[PDB]
């Protein structure tokens, strides 16, 4: 969203339809949501903590 | 131009020149033909001379008795815009459509956008012309600009 | 002026597309006689009105 | 195209070089002879025209293979001059194979992007081009589709 | 490649009476002349008469103008090319009197 000036002012996010199922279920030569193997791979002490 | 003409004309280089006698402001004289006459492009100048350097527009100085056609020249390049092509432009700045345009984006776009300007001038030209809000009534700085 | 754009603003004929049941003028003559009257543009206008 | 320094690294990843622009003038092509054949492998191929027999037409593709087709098959190839053009829709030759090997012949040399008139046509490079960090977007500021690849 | 068919024969660009008038008056203020009155379809019939553009390009509607494919990038290239002329001109008023 722009103002009448046509600078920034906000962005609003939609969402449609997330694949929920992918969450439990994916074929071969496929991943889960990309945020739990990104979570996994560095280790982060504070987040393998917590 | 009449005779009578180019005198007046001669006697603002003859006031510019700090020389006794031989100077004429090549940086600066094009600059006061808009004055004595209509007003170009500065663009349009330096293709009448032929694109010089920018070291020459700082260091060269012009001799008078070339530059009396240059006069002409200059004043030549007709199909200058009128009032209506000029206060249609502002418009486009103007993203409300009531006849004001703010001064935080009009000395921006006459700073930034066109040909170069000494920005003091950008500064003092719209000082006293502001409103309270913090806009201009364009249809009047331009027909402020096209007679005065 | 503004008495002979409401004498011309009752000249402004309307009609429904033919399924959105929007209006949308034809009558377009008048709505720019009225506009350029109250000095409005014919365009924004018709689109605020309708 | 001395105009394109403005995009800095990312610019040879956006459009053409000035060597493909002339080398389109020397192509060899043949308007009436060069044209696309149907194959079974792939889609299409270009082939070139050896004779003509009425209603029948024979060819011989770009790999050597005799090829029989009517002439209600065969489309005739656009020349070199209208080849990668950004915009799809202003090919002169409109069907299959023009867009088959106008998106080829620009993706093999990683130009992804493409205009097809009212839409565009993006192709997945697969490997990156330095044409997403912050210097390209003052590039893009209020230019048009005229004057931005 | 239907969608090129239809663009390169059919009338991809439209737009209304109005806002083509608001728009495009600064690429000819004299085919429209303010201060009188002039309907919406014959004033976009002389400034669109008046560009000098290949009139096979377009096509009037009830209500909105039509073009041909490519014309209105041409229009928004012939009109950045006229703002930036005048913008300069406007300039050249502004430091012309500045000066004086
Ligand atoms: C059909 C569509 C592509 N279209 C146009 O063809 C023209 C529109 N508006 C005009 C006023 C305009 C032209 C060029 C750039 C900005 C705006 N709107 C539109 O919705």
């Amino acid at each position: 969203h722009f103002g009448a000036t046509g600078k920034l002012a906000s962005a609003d996010i939609e969402t449609y339809l997330l694949e929920k199922s992918r969450v439990i279920f994916q074929l071969k030569a496929e991943r889960d949501y990309h945020i739990f193997y990104q979570i996994l791979s560095n280790k982060k002490p504070e987040l393998l903590d917590m | 131009f009449s005779k009578e003409q180019q005198e007046d004309f001669k006697e603002a280089f003859l006031l510019f020149d700090r020389t006794g006698e031989c100077k004429i402001t090549l940086s600066q004289v094009g600059d006061v033909l808009r004055a004595l006459g209509t007003n170009p492009t500065n663009a349009e100048v330096k293709k009448v001379l032929g694109n010089p350097s920018n070291e020459e527009m700082n260091a060269k100085k012009i001799e008078f008795e070339q530059f009396l056609p240059m006069m002409q020249a200059i004043s030549n390049n007709k199909d200058q815009g009128g009032y209506e092509d000029f206060v249609e432009g502002l418009r486009v700045f103007d993203k409300e459509g009531n006849g004001t345009v703010m001064g935080a984006e009009l000395r921006h776009v006459l700073a930034t956008l066109g040909e170069k300007m000494k920005e003091e001038e950008v500064e003092a030209l719209l000082a006293g012309q502001e409103d309270s809000n913090g806009c201009i009534n364009y249809e009047a700085f331009v027909k402020h600009i096209m007679s005065v | 002026k503004l008495t002979g754009a409401i004498m011309h603003f009752g000249n402004m004929k309307f009609k429904l597309k033919q399924r959105e049941e929007q209006a949308e003028p034809d009558g377009t003559e008048e709505a720019d006689k009225s506009a350029y009257l109250m000095g409005l543009n014919s365009a924004d206008l018709l689109k605020g009105l309708c | 195209d001395s105009e394109m320094a403005v995009f800095g690294a990312a610019a040879p990843y956006l459009r053409k070089s000035e060597k493909e622009r002339l080398e389109a003038q020397t192509r060899p092509f043949d308007l009436k002879k060069d044209v696309f054949v149907p194959d079974d492998k792939q889609e299409f191929v270009k082939a070139k025209i050896v004779s003509r027999e009425g209603g029948k037409v024979t060819a011989e593709t770009e790999y050597g293979k005799t090829v029989t087709v009517k002439e209600d098959q065969v489309m005739q190839q656009n020349p070199p001059k209208f080849d990668k053009i950004e915009d799809m829709a202003m090919l002169t030759f409109l069907h299959e194979p023009a867009v088959l090997y106008n998106l080829k012949d620009r993706y093999g040399s990683w130009m992804i992007y493409t205009y097809s008139g009212l839409f565009c046509v993006t192709v997945n490079p697969y490997k990156w081009l330095p044409v997403y960090t912050p210097e390209v977007v003052a590039a893009y500021r209020g230019k048009k589709r005229s004057e931005a690849p | 490649l239907e969608g090129i068919r239809i663009c390169r024969k059919g009338f991809p660009n439209r737009i209304l009476y109005g806002d083509f008038r608001q728009r495009y008056r600064i690429l000819n203020p004299a085919a429209i002349p303010e201060g009188q009155f002039i309907d919406s379809r014959k004033g976009a019939e002389k400034l669109l008469s008046s560009l000098d553009i290949d009139h096979n390009q377009y096509k009037f509607g009830h209500t909105k103008v039509f073009f041909k494919a490519g014309l209105l990038g041409l229009l928004e290239e012939m009109r950045d090319e006229r703002l930036s002329r005048i913008i300069t001109r406007i300039q050249a008023q502004s430091r012309g009197v500045l000066a004086r």
